[PDB]
């Protein structure tokens, strides 16, 4: 069980997207989304 | 009772009042309480304990 991705029918676009993002934990993604939505404000896990 | 009156109150000292200002003996703690008006022993009783507040922005 390694992978099933060739270069003729399927692409590695989804896999390549996991190497450009620097966010790993869900809190990091939530903070990034909050910063993108409400810029210039200290994000918190509750808000 | 504290160890400093209302006159000998320097910088980086406790300022939590004890007693009544209109009474005979009214002083403050006067301890190592830098980076804050009140002391560490009273900072948790003065401010809102367990700060849990959030809204939208
Ligand atoms: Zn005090």
């Amino acid at each position: 069980d390694v992978l099933d991705i060739d270069h003729v029918t399927v692409g590695a676009y989804m896999r390549n997207t996991l190497r450009v993002d620097k966010n790993a934990i869900r809190e990091d993604a939530l903070f990034d989304i909050y910063r993108v939505m409400r810029p210039g404000e200290p994000p918190t896990v509750e808000a | 009772p504290g160890s400093a009156t209302v006159l000998t109150l320097g910088a980086h000292m406790c300022k939590w009042p004890i007693g009544d200002p209109s009474s005979e003996g009214f002083t403050f703690c006067g301890r190592r309480s830098s980076e804050g008006p009140y002391c560490v022993e009273h900072a948790r009783v003065a401010y809102q304990p367990q700060q849990t507040k959030k809204k939208s922005g």
